[PDB]
């Protein structure tokens, strides 16, 4: 009944536990993890219909009242993010069936997979800051182990780097929770939102808001906190990397969004102009890195950084059109970056090389993959029949409506430069004469990528279907009175 | 409404092309492409009686009704002139491409898929009344022409030309989108026929919308200094060169300028920018066209020169809106001149490319 | 030329505008003449060319015949296609402006009448004729002045500059050493927090919450300060561990 | 009393930051440990340090020490111990297979 909200959290968790007992039986690992992921997709869809039909769903974990225990809250935005996580997890799992070798999946691979999706699913639905902390470390610990698993030299080095950075950012989130507990005295989202709005004219709240910006920007890479991510994502294998690029950097964006639409509303000018300048710097760094490299993984990494910058610039305006645009761009960009990493993995499987200058002539031997990558690139750029159009369209419209001409022109030129990067991949890799590769029949792993591509195209066609969920999400984000009257009854 | 199945019929036939291509190995696939532009051309002859006695044709297909977005279609004299041009020269280019290309040496299904996508996109550009739909069809035009320029992907210079044309036209299209959005905020609505009946000069977003729309329209039609991509798009097949760079894509910015002239020509920035850059690229391309040593570069600079002539006449026709001294009303002549030479240019320019392809 | 000559009557500097357009027509005639006069005239070369018979098939020739026939038809008959198609195009481009509509109609029906633009076209013809015959004489000057200003040079070097600047940026700031990135993150943290504190005024320092200090915490604080100091200045690593 | 705790956790933060910016990896993990101690003592300090009974209802005293920050600290301690043990075994693996300790030399 009312425990439906925990079904995105409880279903993978139990599954991870029962995958501990039989490591050497890889067939039953695959069968149990596949069946539980399909059930996760069904339960998340039922949760999304539940939060659409009647109101926002709140569940006290114990039978304890709203300030004094842990509350789990699913609004429409968290349900959309959970369903998107479920789809990305299913596609990455089937690619993991075809891609990960035998030795890496005898050693507890699918358990770590399920713990990572536990961490992200729990992070999208929570009502406490410290519970959100605990879910961040579940997510980060599973990401550490998935990064290091296999034990070659490269992933050892960049696991050291990635672990160091996330330890420092975890300690900074601890000290932020400490400062905010000293000021407010509570720990759940709704009641400390009420307490911040009772003393909203104090400067220490602005200082702690900037500290949360720094923490969540260390989580999801903002300029000038992005510096760990190129080597750290150049390290892991391909389905692990698709999980990382699809899920890890976007929960920091959700935390920034929830933080500045719920907690910190008074004295908005300073925090929003800081978010505007950090977002512009993030977009500039992303497009410079996308132009600079002739390496596929680095190109997709800097497209992640650029898209995070566009979403943060959409957050930095408190208008419902900008919030609607960044929600659309958020969902499609999660799906699209997971898709592009799976494409890069298939192309590396064919070419035995990652250098764009080394190989040419793939359309003459792999036509379906080539035109799938072509449609994926044009959907990444923002061409209007495809997925990523209505989001940046609403962002540009809301920036022109608030008299930000130069920033909208930066957004459009960034769209141009990210199109140039992925089409550089398409034109130098696929077109040309045949010199670089050897004829190798691909199998199986192409189909989750095609499934993600078909869902992205159907997303771009059916904006009118997917929109009223986003309308209820916007109606609860620009009005947190419904949030604080749903929890505090 | 019978025109909903006219705008979206080249896309459906472009879906159905490779079926006929690899299931009918005897007959050349271009014949199966051949009746549809003919049919569209005959259908576009059916509206001339309704447009001479000042009646227009309106149609609506809603796409995102809550964000207030539709595929609208508004048919008047300018859109009929362009649509008749597109369909007539399209059928003639399809016939010339049947007799031009080969069967067992050329991938033909790709050729007619790309060409028919381009034809449907251009018919969508002309007939559209919604700004976002116009931008959608604009972008589809750019992508399909990008595919058509690089038809031989195993040669380097085709890929260089396709890359350069892609970057220039996408730059213009994105700034065109920005101008469309600023104009749609400046007015209350998104449809072009309701932006005419409302005042727009008392608004801060009027001048940036003017400059961005004007920038994109100059970028598409190979004006100064953005004429650079068109002499390197001459590595296409000769029917592609004829059709695209004679009658359809190089006149899209001309259509946008002439379509939004009843809105933006009340200011002087529009009319003098259009007139001066038209004269500059007219003289510059007319100077540069005599240096070349092959036929297609000469015809490319020729195309740039006559497009500059047409848009300078469009600028003087924008000057027509302010005042005419004591009922002289001479500036309107310029409009007619532009449209006449517009029609005129398309016809002979197509024939010239066909001629050089033969030889 | 009729539209351009009647447009200089509103501004003085616009008198510059038609004559410049006039020499454009001169340039126009040149390449067009040169086109035909270096495509079909001259002599046949029986050594470099391919075929003994160059008779083209008729199906290739169908569509240029139809286009040239439409050219000739709107040449000799300009009235019916104008009155059918070109007039509502002008009523569309100039919307909301036609309070009368008969002046446009009697200008469409106008074809002849002695215009001053007629001898302008005659001068275009004569000057193009006297310019084309001497074209191998001013050929090198024209080639070097055409080399003197182009625009693919600027665009190609602009893309080389952009890719080289982005590559040198990522070779500068992305060194790979973890110490440097930690320096950047720590400096950014310090700068944002200190500027956020300094921008405000930080009123109401209330020391009434503070608890009474006691001796045991003082002695233990001195102890862990001693352990902190001996773990930052330790020469060996076992000393820092203990 | 809280002022003395603030200055000593600030000295822990300065020491941890100076050890993280060093050239050897074991110094970096020692700085991680010192940063964890500083964060946990900061949680305890900002919770409040006024004198009362330990958090046990068997003692029937009038006022107690705040129960929440102690539970938060204990959660953070076991999480930090898990991450610290993982990162120490990771450093052991890097010493075994790569063969160096210099953090700047890791390229
Ligand atoms: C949930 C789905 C569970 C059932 C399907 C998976 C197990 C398939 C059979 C594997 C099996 O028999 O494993 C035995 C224990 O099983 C188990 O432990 C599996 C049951 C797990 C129950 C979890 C709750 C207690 C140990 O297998 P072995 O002795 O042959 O191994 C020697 C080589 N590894
Ligand atoms: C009525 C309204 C309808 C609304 C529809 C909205 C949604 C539209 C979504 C479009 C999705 C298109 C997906 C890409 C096509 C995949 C084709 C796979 C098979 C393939 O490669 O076929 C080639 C021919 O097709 C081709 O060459 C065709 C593909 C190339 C053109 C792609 C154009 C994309 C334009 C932008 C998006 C719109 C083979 O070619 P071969 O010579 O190698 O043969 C080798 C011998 N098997
Ligand atoms: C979600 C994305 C789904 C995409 C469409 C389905 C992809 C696979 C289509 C069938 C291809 C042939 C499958 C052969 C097979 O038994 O594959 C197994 C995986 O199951 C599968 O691949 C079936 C997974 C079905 C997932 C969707 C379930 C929805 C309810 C084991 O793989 P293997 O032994 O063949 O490969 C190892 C080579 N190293
Ligand atoms: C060997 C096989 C190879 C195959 C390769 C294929 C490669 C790609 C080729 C092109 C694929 C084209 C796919 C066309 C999909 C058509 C639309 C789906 C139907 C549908 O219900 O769409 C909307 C909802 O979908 C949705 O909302 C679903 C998408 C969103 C999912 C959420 C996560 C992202 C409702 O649209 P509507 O009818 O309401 O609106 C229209 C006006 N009212
Ligand atoms: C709201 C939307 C508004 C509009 C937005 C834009 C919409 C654009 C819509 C147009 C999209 C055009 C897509 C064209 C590509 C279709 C690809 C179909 C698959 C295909 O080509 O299959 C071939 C035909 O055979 C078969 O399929 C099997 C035949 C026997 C049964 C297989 O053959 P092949 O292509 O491999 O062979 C080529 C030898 N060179
Ligand atoms: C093949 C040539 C077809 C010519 C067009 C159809 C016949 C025709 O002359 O139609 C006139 C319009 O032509 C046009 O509008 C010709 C457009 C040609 C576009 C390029 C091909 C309208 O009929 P009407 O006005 O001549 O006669 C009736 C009252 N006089
Ligand atoms: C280069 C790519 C972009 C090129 C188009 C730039 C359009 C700028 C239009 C003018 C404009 O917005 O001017 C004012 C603010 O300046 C601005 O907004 C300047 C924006 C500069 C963007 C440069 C991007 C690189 C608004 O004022 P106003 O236009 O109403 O005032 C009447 C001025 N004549
Ligand atoms: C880039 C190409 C376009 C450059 C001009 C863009 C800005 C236009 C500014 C407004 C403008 O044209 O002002 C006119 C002066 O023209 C000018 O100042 C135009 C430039 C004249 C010098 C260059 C001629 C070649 C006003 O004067 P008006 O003539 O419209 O006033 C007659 C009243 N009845
Ligand atoms: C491991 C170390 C654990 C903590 C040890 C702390 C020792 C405290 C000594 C103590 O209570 O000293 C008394 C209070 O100090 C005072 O009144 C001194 C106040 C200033 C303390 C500054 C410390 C540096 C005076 O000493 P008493 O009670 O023994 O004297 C009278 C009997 N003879
Ligand atoms: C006072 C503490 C109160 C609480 C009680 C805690 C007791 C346990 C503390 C941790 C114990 C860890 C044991 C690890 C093994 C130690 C023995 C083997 C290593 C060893 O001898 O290393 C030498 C020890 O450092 C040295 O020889 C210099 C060490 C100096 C340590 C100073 C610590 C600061 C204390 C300040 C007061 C704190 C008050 C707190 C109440 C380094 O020397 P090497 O390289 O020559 O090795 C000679 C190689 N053959
Ligand atoms: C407020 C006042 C200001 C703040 C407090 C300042 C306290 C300063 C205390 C003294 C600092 C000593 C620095 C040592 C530098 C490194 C060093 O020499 O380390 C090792 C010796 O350690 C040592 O000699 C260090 C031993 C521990 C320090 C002294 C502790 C006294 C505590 C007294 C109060 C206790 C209260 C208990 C609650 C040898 O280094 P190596 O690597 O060469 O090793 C070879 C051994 N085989
Ligand atoms: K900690
Ligand atoms: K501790």
């Amino acid at each position: 009944m009312s425990n439906l909200l925990l079904l995105p959290i409880v279903i993978p968790l139990v599954t991870a536990i029962v995958l501990i007992f039989f490591p050497k039986h890889v067939f039953w690992q695959r069968v149990v993890s596949l069946a539980a992921t399909v059930g996760l997709v069904v339960a998340s869809g039922a949760l999304l219909h539940r939060v659409h039909t009647d109101g926002i769903q709140t569940l006290n974990v114990g039978n304890w009242p709203a300030p004094f225990g842990i509350t789990l809250v699913s609004d429409s935005l968290s349900a959309l993010l959970v369903l998107t996580t479920s789809i990305i997890a299913l596609a990455c799992l089937v690619y993991s069936f075809y891609a990960i070798g035998h030795k890496r999946e005898t050693f507890y691979y699918y358990s770590f997979f399920q713990f990572l999706i536990v961490g992200v699913n729990g992070a999208f639905t929570t009502g406490d800051l410290f519970n959100l902390f605990v879910f961040f470390e579940v997510m980060l610990m599973s990401s550490y182990v998935l990064l290091v698993l296999g034990g070659t030299k490269i992933q050892l080095r960049e696991t050291i780097k990635y672990t160091l950075v996330n330890v420092i950012s975890s300690a900074l989130f601890v000290v932020a929770v400490a400062y905010l507990y000293a000021v407010t005295g509570t720990l759940n989202m709704a009641h400390l939102a009420d307490r911040i709005n009772a003393l909203g004219s104090s400067p220490i709240l602005t200082v702690i808001a900037v500290l949360f910006i720094i923490v969540f920007g260390l989580k999801g890479a903002i300029f000038p906190l992005y510096f760990w991510l190129p080597g750290a994502y150049y390290a892991p294998p391909t389905p692990v990397l698709a999980l990382f690029g699809g899920l890890l950097t976007k929960v920091g964006v959700y935390s920034i969004l929830r933080t500045f639409t719920l907690l910190f509303t008074h004295d908005a000018a300073y925090t929003h102009t800081l978010l505007a300048w950090l977002a512009l710097g993030t977009i500039i760094i992303g497009v410079i890195g996308a132009v600079a490299y002739n390496d596929m993984r680095y190109i997709v990494i800097y497209n992640i950084i650029a898209a995070v910058g566009v979403m943060i610039f959409g957050i930095s305006i408190m208008t419902p059109e900008s919030v609607e645009g960044t929600i659309f761009y958020l969902l499609q960009d999660m799906v699209m970056k997971a898709m592009l990493f799976l494409f890069v993995g298939i192309i590396f499987s064919i070419t035995r090389s990652n250098d764009i200058r080394s190989f040419s002539g793939l359309i003459t031997s792999y036509p379906l993959l080539g035109w799938a990558f072509f449609i994926a690139a044009l959907s990444l750029a923002g061409i209007p029949p495809l997925s990523g159009f209505i989001g940046k369209l609403l962002i540009v419209k809301a920036s022109f409506d608030a008299q930000l001409i130069f920033e909208a022109i930066v957004i459009l030129l960034s769209s141009l430069l990210v199109l140039y990067s992925v089409m550089k991949i398409f034109m130098n890799g696929f077109w040309g004469e045949k010199k670089g590769f050897e004829q190798k029949q691909v199998d199986g792993r192409l189909f989750p990528v095609l499934f993600l591509l078909v869902l992205s195209v159907a997303y771009g066609i059916g904006i009118e279907f997917v929109r009223p969920f986003v309308l209820d999400a916007v109606n609860v984000l620009v009005d947190p009175s419904m949030y604080i009257e749903a929890v505090l009854k | 409404p019978t025109l909903h199945i006219a705008m979206f019929a080249p896309f459906l036939l472009a879906l159905l092309v490779p079926f006929f291509y690899k299931c009918i190995r005897s007959l050349h696939v271009g014949w199966f492409v051949f009746p549809l532009p003919i049919a569209l051309f005959v259908y576009f002859l059916s509206y001339i009686d309704d447009v001479r006695n000042d009646e227009v044709i309106r149609a609506t297909m809603p796409w995102i009704p809550s964000l207030r977005i539709s595929f609208d279609a508004y048919v008047d004299g300018l859109s009929l002139l362009f649509a008749l041009l597109i369909t007539g020269i399209g059928s003639l280019v399809v016939l010339y491409s049947i007799y031009y290309l080969q069967k067992g040496k050329e991938p033909l299904g790709n050729f007619y898929v790309y060409l028919l996508l381009f034809m449907g996109a251009m018919l969508g550009v002309v007939l559209s009344d919604h700004l976002i739909a116009l931008y959608m069809f604009w972008e589809l035009t750019s992508i399909s022409s990008f595919l058509l320029i690089a038809y031989w992907f195993k040669r380097d210079r085709s890929r260089y030309g396709a890359q350069k044309s892609m970057l220039i036209t996408m730059f213009g299209g994105l700034l065109m989108l920005g101008g469309f959005v600023a104009l749609a905020i400046a007015g209350g609505t998104y449809n072009i026929r309701e932006l005419v009946h409302t005042p727009l000069t008392e608004h801060p977003l009027f001048i940036p919308a003017l400059v961005l729309i004007l920038f994109g329209a100059f970028t598409k039609s190979a004006q100064f200094p953005f004429y650079i991509w068109l002499p390197d798009a001459m590595e296409a097949p000769t029917p592609v060169s004829a059709y695209l760079h004679s009658a359809t894509m190089v006149k899209a910015g001309i259509y946008v300028i002439a379509r939004l002239t009843p809105i933006f020509a009340v200011s002087s920035v529009w009319v003098w920018t259009v007139a001066l850059v038209g004269l500059v690229t007219l003289c510059w391309a007319s100077f540069l066209a005599s240096k070349q040593t092959d036929l297609k570069a000469i015809l490319a600079y020729s195309t740039v020169s006559q497009l500059g002539l047409i848009t300078s006449l469009l600028g003087i026709g924008g000057l027509s809106f302010h005042y005419d001294g004591m009922g002289e009303n001479v500036f309107m002549v310029a409009v007619l001149a532009a449209i006449f030479h517009l029609f005129n240019h398309a016809t002979f320019k197509g024939s010239l490319f066909m001629v050089v392809g033969i030889v | 030329f009729t539209a351009m000559l009647r447009a200089k009557d509103v501004a003085g500097w616009a008198v510059i505008l038609p004559v410049v357009a006039w020499v454009a027509s001169i340039f126009t005639f040149l390449y067009s003449a040169l086109l035909v006069s270096r495509t079909f005239f001259g002599t046949y070369k029986p050594h470099v060319l391919k075929k003994e018979a160059h008779e083209a098939p008729f199906g290739m020739l169908i569509a240029p015949i139809v286009l040239a026939s439409l050219v000739v038809f709107i040449g000799f008959v300009p009235n019916v296609l104008s009155d059918s198609v070109l007039a509502p195009a002008v009523y569309a481009v100039l919307y909301g402006l036609f309070a009368p509509n008969e002046a446009l109609d009697v200008h469409i029906s106008h074809w002849h009448g002695f215009t001053p633009e007629l001898f302008m076209t005659i001068g275009v013809l004569l000057f193009g004729l006297v310019l084309y015959r001497t074209f191998p004489k001013w050929k090198k000057i024209y080639y070097r002045l055409s080399e003197r200003m182009s625009l693919n040079f600027f665009y190609d070097q602009s893309f080389v500059w952009m890719e080289r600047g982005a590559r040198s940026f990522i070779s500068r700031v992305m060194n790979g050493s973890m110490r440097t990135y930690l320096m950047y993150i720590f400096t950014s943290l310090v700068a944002l927090l200190l500027f956020t504190i300094g921008w405000h005024e930080q009123w109401h320092i209330d020391l009434s919450r503070l608890a009474h200090v006691r001796v045991y915490e003082v002695v233990l604080a001195i102890g862990i300060l001693a352990a902190t100091v001996t773990t930052v200045i330790a020469k060996s690593r076992l000393t820092a561990i203990v | 009393m809280e002022l003395l705790m603030i200055v000593v956790i600030g000295c822990l933060f300065a020491a941890a930051t100076y050890l993280l910016l060093s050239k050897s990896l074991l110094r970096i993990i020692i700085g991680t440990g010192l940063l964890s101690h500083g964060a946990h003592l900061l949680l305890l300090t900002m919770g409040g340090l006024k004198a009362g009974a330990p958090p046990l209802l068997g003692e029937k005293a009038s006022r107690y020490v705040d129960p929440l920050p102690q539970a938060l600290i204990l959660t953070a301690i076991v999480i930090s111990f898990g991450v610290t043990a993982f990162f120490l075994v990771l450093a052991y693996r890097s010493y075994q297979e790569i063969g160096t300790d210099h953090m700047e030399g890791m390229k």
